[PDB]
């Protein structure tokens, strides 16, 4: 009974929801055609949290899909799992974005996104208690950046009493897949911080590295990519579809989360991540998990934390096991590792049990962190940002659009301001 | 602007050429350790695999065992040590009411 | 993760090769189209595609030796761009390899190079097949040697010359190119095998039963002194070396670099019949001056350092017992200041035969690698010939017209005389 | 609901289209009759009830000789046959005829054709438009045509794809003449303009194919394998798929610099591609050298500016980031300070088709880049010199000022062009 | 593991309402034997025959160590040494077959020893209670089945020691005002923090007041 409403906009925030909702259903035992077939009567508990219940026996999504061109939902429905989504939440445009941060907020975006509330009104007035919503976007893209956020603006100005949580993938340091990325990057995440609650930031290059050194695969496709995303975007909401010997729903991890309002950018983890190669030779127990676990190349960013100190620090455990270790374990990380945590908070791990483990894992767990050392991957994108700008490399369309200079100017003076918000707490 | 079809001629709806093979060409031999697939982290087995279940069908937990294992305490169950409400503590039981 | 690179420069290491791919893929299960019906990538590169391209670039000045590859059996097992052909023949000149016609094909050679070695992951030296004698070989392989010593660098390169022999010989002009190849080869190389083809006549002569030889004989046995070289890549063994292990166990000196090279069960297969080809008669039977393939004697020289390689069926301990008599005759002549002296390496994989050649199936079989001091007899009587013919300086009006003056001759004088009196130097002991 | 609209004006626009329409109905279903014996095909075919497929372009031309051979071809029960426009006079390597007398006579025909193919469609969003600089009707004619259109339909992205002149070798003498006032009155109205050159596709049949003596047919082939490059992902799924919207925000900084170029990288014979391994990681880096791009200017000469890469086939995207890492950490390969992202990738995902009879190889991966470099600004130095060293004694002047011409826009697109070279210096610093 | 170990406490506390015994100790006698003062009423819990199911029958189970492994700092639920405080109070409930004699035994070696201090004004300082019903064990229970079994309720000023550290985590975090706009958000001031933390030094300067002595 605390229902989520999930959005996705954009061909990255489609496939990556893809995934998603291929692990939720394998989760809880659900065919492709929308019927229950699983085992247990656990999965079928609280199916309403990201279900809705239908007669017959079936169950639909509560998602919601859109973007600006018919590209990608056309493989999105043709796919495994495309006959469970509702035809009526299938809204979209006629043109692209075209990767422009003004087509998807101001002319296209406009006479969109009525539909998209109109689809979002009639499924949050149906569920019983709405716990908040689940976005996903691309930071670094047209039609998700532009109109996700407005979106997430459009929502939060009618629930102003609800968690607002996005599921960002950020610009990669090294290769850019678009030129205007520092552009249609920098606007959205300004749009972002004043709005949202708890955003979750992931880099690509990150994932390949985890891809290539920890779980030696040579090579991965986009399709096996996002389901690490997957792993870190099920594991948040364990506590409220499952029991546990401590439950922790989103608003809890979003109160002990956030010290201060405009610093909530947090690296999302996964714990049991093995080989295909060394499965029998693994051994999983709570050392060598919170072992692998705050490992710095564990992380989906592609943030080092080892430039920053880590503020708070969560870490949702899901499956059989004791408690002591636990403690024990958070204890001794924070002990020895002192000069990267911060003195002015006592104790900044904060835990979570489940007591059901995933379907044929012994255990498993899922890290998120605040760290100051975040503050430098603002850093590229403000320093590609002040360059691509002083010499008006692609403005013309923005004011080509009916935008200004100055709302470049404020959003890079507010990403200023936030960087410089991360560095007077080191 | 929003269509009511996606398909040719306003009828109708599209469907996409769908790629048989999304993995990738082998082109040299195919290595013996190579983690090709990334399904592999939580499959649950064929036929075998382990539900969802409760605190009563845990090990050493609350409510596991209670009247299965109820000869452990007997022996304290029938002593004659309880107190037996005897003729003035009813009494006073039908003073109040 | 163990590859080389063969680069077939000039008519002699062409066809050496045609012979030499002939056996690299008699050892493996490639067929002469490029198809099979790990432990092949030392020496070729599987595709998507199902065949099997090796790793050679057959380089010549002239056309009339690579074309009849261009037509023969393996046309469609080579790759049909690395076969890079001229237009003119160098002509047994050092300055038509060096300087005129040979700086316009060299960039698509060193391009070829590098594409082939990009592919490559792990690289451990080249295999570079030319002559001392002719123009091309002598003259375009000196020429990509400084590129490649530039470009690469650390990386050990590999080469095998084929020396003028004392008595025959063919051209009239080659104690001039030898010298000047020797001059600019010398500080760019790293590990290069004499041999002379008047050693393999004298060898193909006594105890191999075939008179009247060919140059397929000569090149196959050639081939099979390469193919024990990199037995260790493509088989695992007792004690394996790699090709960068050559590079640190043979060169005492940066000058003296000019090891030989010896295959001891040279054998017929009616005499085969009737000896007991033991590892004992065999570490002490490629030691006679009979069975080098190179026409100097021991006895004046000092057996400065030697490595040897075994294959086939053999024991480590008859190998001790084999190696440690060696040592103790007087004759095999070993001096103060090296008392280890040898170094060993052994192989599970048979010595295999090509039918249609001469070669007996044995099952044991070693190479020697040496460097003597009883080589610069041969560096003295090709100075002795150099300067019998600069004394009124010869045949130089042919160079000095092609791009050269004549102080070159000097300074290949000023670098023998200077190799000389170095051999001499090491020869003799500190008392 | 990703629809294109062909429009192919002159000899070389026609020629193409007779090579790019011969492997579009391969791509899909389509027979040369034009049945289907599971609707990849709305983006160049529509469809009619008794099973017939008819393609969405207009052969335009003002000499009936070339459109006579379609119309008497293999393809003639395909083409819709009032589409194959044609006229009756031939312009005559004349920007004028082709622009003020003869074409303004027949340019309701085709506009009429273009209005009702635009009927038809739903959802467009792209114009390709083939053509060359050189003659008279695809400088003149083309000019008058995108002229038309930009204020017609307004904000409509049209792709322009221009047989750009040699500075070595050239057909006509009036070369200049025809290519600066086509680029005068083209460079306010379109969006990119791919530029082909014809040398330097002659060059690469005879260094990658192994083709001595080629004729126009091979170049058209690879013309038309190009541009299915360009159009692949409005077909086809893939991981990263490109429309032709973010062709036109994503290689254009400035609103006058947009004369991008063209490659396309596994271009090899079928005989060489069985012993040639084709990782990405080695067509990515085979594809910035000088000699493997179709137009003669070196890169050397300038900086990169924007690049985009296509990928068809099984390419898996972090060998495409390893590849173009490696080629920024190369000292040779210089971009400008200004623009630090640089490059922008699209996967797909189906191997490249070959034509049967054809060149090419068959092939698994495929890499079409669209990059735009300074190094087009020697170019248009290049043809300057041309134009100025022609104009000095008005060397053929006579016959375009009597076919409704003057004097001025001659002496206007001078300097027009005078500043396009001073805006591409300006990139520069 | 431990929610039963509060339960046998709990269990513990209300057992003379449940059995007869020798000296039956009702809810109210808690209250005005060990809360001396309305402030001053945080005691701690010591259950002492804490021990498996095969450290129990290798020993004897007197009544004399089972009350002397109690007072040691290592069976308390809450970390704080006794020895820093002097004990106020102390109630003492005994369970099973312990006959009368011996707790006084106990009671008077307890009195006897120097290494424990108690405050000045408390002569008495033990009730006791003697429950005459054993405890009872669970199935799949961590405790042991035995006779004995003992609960000591104990008021001491060594439990300040235990708020003088979440006072310092109070001053630690109020400094930097962190997560404060969680609680301020919901009809909170800023303030309110400020007086609950001088209540909180108030009771410690109770607890540092009662201990003294007048002379
Ligand atoms: N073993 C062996 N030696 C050969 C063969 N062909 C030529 N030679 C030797 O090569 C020597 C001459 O040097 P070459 O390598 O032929 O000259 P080159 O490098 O081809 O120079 P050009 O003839 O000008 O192209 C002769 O003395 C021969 O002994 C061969 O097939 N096998
Ligand atoms: N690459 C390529 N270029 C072509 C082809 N056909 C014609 N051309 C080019 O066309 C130019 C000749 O001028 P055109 O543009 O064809 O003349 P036009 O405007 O069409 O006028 P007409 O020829 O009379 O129809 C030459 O520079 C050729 O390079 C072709 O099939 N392939
Ligand atoms: N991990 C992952 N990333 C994706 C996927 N699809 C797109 N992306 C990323 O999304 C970025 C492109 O932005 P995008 O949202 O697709 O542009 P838009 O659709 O026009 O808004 C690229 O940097 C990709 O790395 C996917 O399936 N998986
Ligand atoms: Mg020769
Ligand atoms: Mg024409």
């Amino acid at each position: 009974m605390r229902e989520i409403v999930h959005l996705q906009a954009g061909q990255c925030g489609n496939q990556i929801g893809a995934k998603f909702w291929e692990v939720i259903s394998d989760e809880h035992g659900i065919d492709p055609t929308g019927t229950y077939h699983g085992d247990s009567d656990l999965q079928l508990e609280r199916i309403n949290v990201y279900y809705n219940e239908a007669t017959g026996g079936k169950y639909v999504p509560r998602a919601v899909l859109v973007d600006l061109e018919p590209g990608t939902m056309d493989s999105v429905r043709s796919g495994p799992f495309g006959q469970i989504f509702r035809p009526d939440n299938f809204v979209f445009g006629q043109s692209g974005a075209g990767n422009n941060w003004a087509k998807g907020h101001y002319t296209e975006g406009a006479e969109l996104v009525d539909s998209v509330l109109d689809v979002v009104r009639k499924e949050a007035e149906s569920c019983d208690c709405l716990q908040g919503f689940q976005l996903t976007h691309s930071l670094g893209g047209g039609t998700g950046s532009g109109m996700g956020t407005l979106l997430i603006s459009k929502i939060r100005e009618e629930y102003p009493d609800r968690i607002m949580n996005t599921f960002s993938v950020v610009p990669s340091p090294k290769v850019s897949d678009t030129v205007v990325e520092p552009y249609n990057a920098t606007l959205s995440v300004h749009q972002l911080v004043e709005n949202t609650d708890e955003t979750y930031c992931i880099d690509n290059e990150a994932l390949y590295d985890i891809c290539f050194r920890t779980l030696k695969l040579t090579t991965p496709t986009y399709g096996d990519l996002n389901h690490l995303v997957s792993a870190t975007m099920s594991g948040v909401t364990t506590c409220l579809r499952f029991p546990g010997q401590l439950n922790a729903d989103l608003r809890k991890l979003a109160v002990n989360m956030v010290p201060f309002p405009r610093l909530h950018f947090f690296m999302p983890g996964f714990a049991p991540l093995t080989s295909r190669g060394s499965q029998q030779y693994r051994a999983l127990t709570v050392p060598e998990l919170t072992q692998q676990m705050f490992d710095a190349k564990n992380m989906m960013a592609a943030c080092d934390p080892r430039h920053g100190r880590y503020l708070t620090v969560a870490a949702v455990f899901r499956g059989r096991m004791s408690m002591k270790e636990v403690d024990e374990q958070m204890l001794n990380v924070q002990n020895k590792n002192s000069s990267y945590f911060v003195e002015w908070i006592p104790n900044n791990v904060k835990t979570a049990v489940c007591d059901i483990p995933p379907r044929g894992l012994k255990m498993s767990a899922t890290f998120i962190g605040n760290s100051t050392a975040i503050q430098e991957l603002f850093k590229r994108i403000s320093e590609q940002f002040t360059a691509m700008f002083r010499r008006k490399a692609f403005l013309h369309w923005y004011t080509g659009e009916g935008m200004d200079e100055m709302e470049f100017t404020e959003a890079e003076s507010n990403m200023n301001d936030l960087v410089s918000e991360y560095q007077q707490y080191q | 602007k929003r269509m009511v079809f996606t398909g040719p001629a306003y009828v109708k709806d599209h469907l996409p050429q769908v790629a048989q093979h999304t993995a990738y060409i082998g082109e040299k031999r195919p290595a013996l350790e190579k983690t090709g697939d990334l399904r592999y982290l939580w499959r649950p087995a064929s036929n075998r695999s382990l539900p969802a279940k409760y605190k009563p069908e845990y090990v050493g937990e609350i409510g596991w065992g209670i009247p299965e294992y109820d000869f452990i305490n007997k022996t304290r169950l029938q002593t004659g040590f309880h107190i037996k409400y005897e003729e003035f503590s009813q009494a006073a039981i039908d003073k109040l009411s | 993760m163990r590859e080389c690179i063969s680069i077939h420069v000039g008519q002699a290491g062409v066809q050496i090769g045609n012979a030499c791919w002939e056996l690299y893929c008699l050892e493996h299960g490639i067929q002469p189209d490029g198809q099979m019906p790990d432990s092949f990538n030392t020496f070729f590169s599987e595709t998507g595609a199902g065949k099997h391209v090796p790793r050679a670039v057959f380089v010549d000045l002239e056309p009339t030796v690579v074309d009849e590859v261009r037509t023969g059996t393996y046309r469609q097992l080579f790759h049909p761009e690395q076969l890079i052909t001229g237009k003119e023949d160098a002509a047994n000149n050092y300055a038509r390899g060096h300087y005129t016609i040979g700086k316009e094909i060299v960039d698509l050679v060193l391009d070829r190079i590098r594409k082939l070695a990009d592919l490559c992951t792990g690289l451990q030296g080249f295999l570079i097949f030319h002559s001392f004698g002719g123009g091309t070989g002598s003259g375009f392989a000196s020429l990509l040697m400084e590129r490649l010593s530039v470009d690469y660098g650390k990386k050990s390169k590999l080469e095998f010359a084929i020396y003028p022999a004392p008595q025959v010989s063919t051209a009239v002009v080659e104690p001039y190119n030898s010298i000047l190849t020797t001059h600019t080869t010398l500080e760019h190389s790293d590990c290069a095998f004499m041999v002379d083809n008047e050693a393999i006549y004298d060898i193909c002569r006594r105890n191999l039963d075939i008179e009247r030889p060919t140059y397929t004989n000569l090149n196959r046995l050639i081939g099979q002194i390469v193919s024990s070289i990199t037995a260790s890549l493509r088989f695992d063994g007792a004690l394996n070396v790699d090709l960068t292990e050559f590079q640190t166990n043979l060169v005492p000196y940066p000058r003296i670099h000019f090891p030989l090279a010896t295959y001891a069960p040279v054998i017929s297969a009616e005499k085969a019949y009737h000896e007991q080809l033991s590892v004992a008669e065999i570490t002490n039977a490629c030691f006679e001056p009979a069975n080098q393939m190179v026409k100097c004697d021991p006895r004046h020289g000092k057996y400065m350092a030697c490595c040897m390689l075994y294959r086939g069926d053999v024991v480590p301990k008859d190998v001790n017992a084999a190696i440690a008599t060696i040592k103790t005759k007087r004759t095999i002549q070993f001096v103060d200041w090296c008392p280890t002296g040898f170094k060993v390496g052994i192989n599970y994989q048979p010595p295999t035969v090509v039918p249609g050649g001469d070669l007996a199936k044995v099952q044991r079989a070693v190479c020697m690698l040496s460097n003597t001091t009883a080589i610069a007899e041969a560096w003295a009587r090709l100075d002795h010939k150099l300067d019998l013919m600069y004394a009124k300086r010869a045949f130089v009006h042919w160079y000095v017209g092609e791009g050269m003056e004549e102080g070159e001759f000097s300074e290949a004088r000023e670098d023998l005389a200077a190799l000389e009196k170095d051999y001499e130097e090491v020869g003799v002991d500190s008392v």
